[PDB]
């Protein structure tokens, strides 16, 4: 016995079917559509969008060998991977947090380039979906990571001097790489909205894409929006979409946050924005933080590792050690 | 009214009762049937014993406290959750046909608990277990971890493994089916005694309930409500051990701690539990604190100290 | 703008019926907000939620290689705005971005009013000589205009800029092009900005906007206790700012003053940027003027230094300059 509120069916043809005396799901199939829709006064084409919506309502092991089947993606930080169990998981969404000028934007455009390793080299071998709201994605840095990356690749293919390296650093040009990277840009957040509401199909057509990065969440939903409350259930309605997306499509999703002064006594202490529930959201969460003149990359939420504090830098060629 | 339910029925009767209404059975019941032999023409030998036998096959009879008593001496049990310091706050592990939620901040502990209890059962029991995980906090790397740090043998870590199944639902709709496609297995399949499920893990309900919150919107607490009343059958009238993990939110007013989901939900389960990390000196780590806020056979208010790191 | 849409008349009629107007606040509402106003169910409501979306973005797809290689199609990832000195064109890679905030900080006499008037001359030199053939816009909120130094410098202008050929500057009408506003408050600032600027970068006259300061009115009215209505006030104008920068293609720079440091990067510095961290995420570009008069004064001359605090693409360093009867200019061969 199914009852009939467990079904996305149209308020007005369920206070209809409480009306006439319908409960359950179970009787209405044992019945011709013709003489429930004149008993109910329920015309044809809602009648049988009824019948249809009401037809059409994996074991460890298996999660453990597709796990170990699909890599993680490297951010040429050797702790960082520890730390993280070897990248970022495909699957999960990962938010990141900092001040300004601590180096979110070059971590966005290092995972965007890493994401096309071939898989002989450990990496994934896929596409990525870059979409900036605030408009720092610029050109001549991508071009310099791939170019270091480039670099790196063919330095260590002619150290090992094995063959199929060669054959595959042999497409992995800049060109290539270049080439393989959907650049999208929303300004206000209706923008944002709808290019999610648009990205699965897009990522139906382009299956081999295997990284989305939204380059900053905080600056669309932090100016001009009064009512907490309706950001709030938008947050949240985002949230429960992206993961699904993530899951549905076989996706590691990376978001940008800003951080905010927190106020106690006298003392102010810099906590992440958008509210406190923002925080379950999150799979993974990281902070990056200022000491001295040292960058420290701290895990501070994740179901799989242990807190941890991580040094690493910024140099022409991208995200490094150290 | 429908037809082929119940002998005696005739297909001139049913269109001849269509003199008071159609909606249910509560009209051939809840009706003065004395009037009814000469309203539309009827004998009153034949409507007595049908609407006898009507009530009879669509209703339920009381069943005496002894028999009860004598039923639950031999069907009910107790799992316990792998920790002590939790067996000992809420006597040695969780009753199957009670509903458990544990309620936390970002973090703290929930899915921990939770994935630390499916290890134990499914190993020190031989049982059956399901997972629905909602928020994608299910990583088969941790509950790895958790076999290795109980036992050695790969193969009997592979037969564990193998009694735990997971679902995913991101949203009300899909938790729903999947709930009701195992009530219905497991109504059919009582004839069987093997392959049954006695513990059933929801991963987070505020993630798939929120969204429909919030506004002057009815059809969200309404949903709210039928997978509460899902929940509680299921625990019920079947014998299962259900936990469920929410959000834990700040009062503006009074500044105390409250559960998410509001006073409807505040209803829904019988035990609860709350966990709380140790500000200070003792902070991080596993060193958190556990607390029963909730309980019908324990006093409420009582203060226990937990770690997640040491298993 | 609804019926547009290729929708069956019942979501139309019950859309109709639902008082909206376009896909925009269609967009705005929510799930449960549009199941309560309309009384329509699940799929339909994504199905209009996609129709809608699909039409506003469109169904273009871009990638970074056409971005690389069609340079005249996005002109904002390649095009920059000349400082008028090769030093600091250099320091700066080209110049000033034409999509974004860029901010210069500093002390007294640093020489922030200095750039802002090279850079309002430099402006509406021709494509080839680094200028953008477009007026500026001067805001100012502190004192008044420096007239007689706008003056000396485009009487001085055949002399400090010797790479244009001299018989080209001479068409250029410099005074004639440069628009002067004034304000005196806060809601002043954020009413020029919302219904002044737009008129005058829409017929073209202006491609350059400068802030004189944005700290002065700021740091006046606001105490230590009311920072929320604060940080509303400069979360609005920095998304008014930007999205006019981006409609329009046009520069915005903002001059702003400094504080006393009695985590943010600034640790071995004595002063730092006044608005706050706030402020600072609406941000693109951020430079440092600075002059060092406590010490190596003796020397007989000041020493100016300008830095590169932050930016997406320009590593931190810095490099040296002095102003003269005829501009700012950068000393050859300091650049860090
Ligand atoms: N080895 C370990 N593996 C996994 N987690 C660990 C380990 N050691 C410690 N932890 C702790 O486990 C916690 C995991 O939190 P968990 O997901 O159980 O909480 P939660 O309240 O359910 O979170 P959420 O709101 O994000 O769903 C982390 O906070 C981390 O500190
Ligand atoms: N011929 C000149 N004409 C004008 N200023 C000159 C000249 N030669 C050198 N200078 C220097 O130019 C500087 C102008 O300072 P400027 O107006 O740029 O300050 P500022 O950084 O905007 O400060 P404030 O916060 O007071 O506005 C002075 O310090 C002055 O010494
Ligand atoms: N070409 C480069 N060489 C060296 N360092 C650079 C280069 N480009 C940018 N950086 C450094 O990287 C940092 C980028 O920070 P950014 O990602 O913009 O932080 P956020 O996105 O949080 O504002 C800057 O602090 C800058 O110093
Ligand atoms: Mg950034
Ligand atoms: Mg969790
Ligand atoms: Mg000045």
């Amino acid at each position: 016995q199914r009852d009939l509120v467990s079904f996305p069916l149209s308020p007005a043809v369920r206070v209809k079917l409480v009306s006439a005396g319908f409960q359950t799901a179970e009787e209405l199939l044992e019945v011709k559509p013709s003489e429930l829709s004149k008993e109910v006064g329920i015309s044809k084409a809602e009648a049988l969008e009824t019948l249809q919506i009401i037809r059409r309502e994996c074991t460890a092991l298996e999660l453990l060998e597709q796990e170990h089947t699909q890599g993680f993606i490297i951010t040429f930080c050797s702790a960082l991977d520890d730390i993280l169990g070897g990248g970022v998981p495909l699957m999960k969404t990962t938010e990141i947090c900092g001040a300004p000028g601590v180096g979110k934007t070059q971590l966005c455009m290092q995972l965007a380039v890493d994401v096309q390793i071939p898989e002989c080299f450990g990496g994934v071998a896929g596409e990525a979906v870059f979409i900036d709201t605030e408009g720092s994605f610029m050109v001549d840095r991508v071009v310099d990571l791939a170019t270091a990356c480039i670099q790196h690749l063919q330095l260590i293919a002619e150290k090992h001097k094995g063959e199929e390296h060669r054959k595959a650093l042999e497409d992995f040009t800049l060109d290539n790489i270049l080439s393989h990277i959907y650049y999208f840009r929303c300004r206000d957040y209706t923008e944002l909205l709808a290019q999610v509401y648009l990205l699965p199909d897009f990522l139906s057509e382009h299956s081999k894409v295997r990284l989305v990065i939204v380059d900053g969440i905080a600056f669309p939903f932090r100016h001009d929006l009064d009512d907490l409350s309706l950001r709030t259930r938008l947050l949240n309605g985002l949230a429960q979409q992206m993961i699904s997306l993530a899951n549905n499509h076989r996706l590691a999703v990376i978001l940008t946050n800003q951080m905010t002064t927190k106020i106690d006594r006298n003392q102010a202490l810099l906590v992440p924005a958008l509210g406190e529930s923002w925080g379950h959201a999150a799979t993974i969460r990281l902070i990056f933080h200022w000491d001295r003149k040292q960058r420290l990359a701290t895990l501070y939420k994740s179901p799989s590792q242990k807190e941890c504090t991580v040094l690493f830098q910024i140099k022409p060629q991208g995200f490094r050690d150290t | 009214l429908r037809v082929g339910l119940c002998p005696g029925l005739t297909e001139e009767m049913i269109q001849l009762l269509r003199s008071h209404r159609i909606k249910t059975v509560v009209d051939l019941v809840s009706a003065d049937l004395e009037e009814v032999a000469q309203k539309c023409g009827l004998s009153y030998k034949a409507l007595v014993a049908l609407r006898r036998v009507l009530l009879a096959q669509f209703s339920a009879f009381p069943v005496n406290g002894a028999d009860l008593y004598e039923e639950l001496k031999t069907s009910t049990a107790i799992l316990s959750t792998g920790i002590g310091s939790l067996d000992k706050l809420l006597d040695a592990g969780l009753y199957t046909g009670e509903v458990t939620e544990i309620v936390g901040g970002p973090g703290s502990g929930k899915t921990q608990v939770c994935l630390c209890m499916a290890a134990n059962v499914a190993h020190g029991l031989q049982q059956n277990v399901l997972y629905v995980d909602s928020n994608g906090g299910l990583t088969a790397s941790r509950l790895l971890q958790l076999l290795q740090a109980k036992t050695q043998d790969e193969e009997e870590q592979a037969e564990a493994l193998r009694r735990i199944q997971v679902v995913h639902a991101f949203d009300i709709f899909q938790m729903l089916d999947v709930l009701q496609e195992l009530r219905g297995t497991v109504a059919q399949q009582v004839t069987g005694s093997s392959g049954t499920v006695k513990v059933v893990v929801v991963d987070s309900v505020t993630a798939v309930v929120s969204p429909l919150l919030g506004g002057q919107q009815r059809e969200g607490l309404a949903l709210m409500m039928q997978l509460a009343r899902e929940l509680k059958t299921l625990a019920r009238d079947l014998g299962m051990a259900v936990v469920v993990t929410n959000h834990i939110t700040r009062d503006r007013d009074s500044g105390r701690l409250k559960p998410a989901l509001g006073r409807s939900w505040s209803f829904v389960p019988s035990t609860r539990i709350l966990l709380d990390t140790i500000e200070g000196a003792g902070a991080s780590g596993g060193r958190r604190m556990a607390c029963l806020a909730k309980s019908s056979r324990q006093p409420t208010g009582f203060q226990e100290m937990v770690d997640i790191g040491t298993w | 703008d609804l019926d547009l849409l290729d929708l069956n008349p019942r979501i139309i009629a019950a859309i109709k019926k639902a008082k909206l107007k376009s896909v925009k606040e269609v967009l705005h509402f929510s799930g449960p907000d549009l199941k309560r106003l309309t009384n329509l169910s699940s799929p339909e409501v994504w199905h209009l939620l996609r129709t809608a979306s699909l039409h506003l973005r469109g169904s273009s797809i871009l990638t970074a290689l056409q971005l690389h290689q069609q340079k005249e199609r996005f002109p904002t990832q390649h095009q920059r705005l000349s400082l008028g000195c090769p030093v600091l064109d250099a320091l700066l890679r080209g110049g000033l971005p034409l999509d974004g905030i860029t901010e210069l900080a500093g002390r007294s006499s640093a020489g922030k009013t200095q750039l802002a008037l090279q850079l309002c001359l430099a402006v509406q030199f021709p494509r080839q000589h680094g200028g953008l053939e477009a007026g500026a816009v001067y805001i100012c909120t502190e004192d008044a205009f420096p007239h007689k130094r706008l003056q000396q410098l485009m009487a001085q202008q055949p002399r400090l800029r010797t790479d244009v050929p001299g018989e080209l500057l001479q068409k250029l009408r410099f005074g004639s092009q440069i628009f002067i506003e004034h304000v005196a408050d806060v809601d002043t600032l954020l009413e020029c900005v919302n219904k002044k600027v737009p008129v005058l970068l829409s017929r073209g006259m202006a491609r350059l906007v400068v802030i004189d300061s944005v700290a002065a009115p700021f740091r006046c009215e606001f105490d230590s206790q009311a920072s929320a209505p604060r940080a509303r006030h400069l979360q609005s104008l920095g998304a008014t700012l930007r999205e006019l920068s981006s409609a329009f293609q046009s520069p915005v720079l903002c001059i702003n003053q400094v504080t006393e440091a009695m985590p943010l990067g600034f640790w071995d510095e004595r002063v730092s940027p006044a608005l706050g961290i706030t402020w600072a995420n609406q941000l693109l570009v951020r430079l440092l003027a600075d002059r060092l008069r406590e010490e190596e004064a003796a020397l007989g001359c000041p020493a100016r230094t300008l830095r590169v605090l932050s930016a997406p693409h320009l590593p931190p360093s810095s490099c040296s300059y002095t102003i003269s009867a005829e501009g700012v200019r950068g000393t050859p061969g300091t650049q860090s």
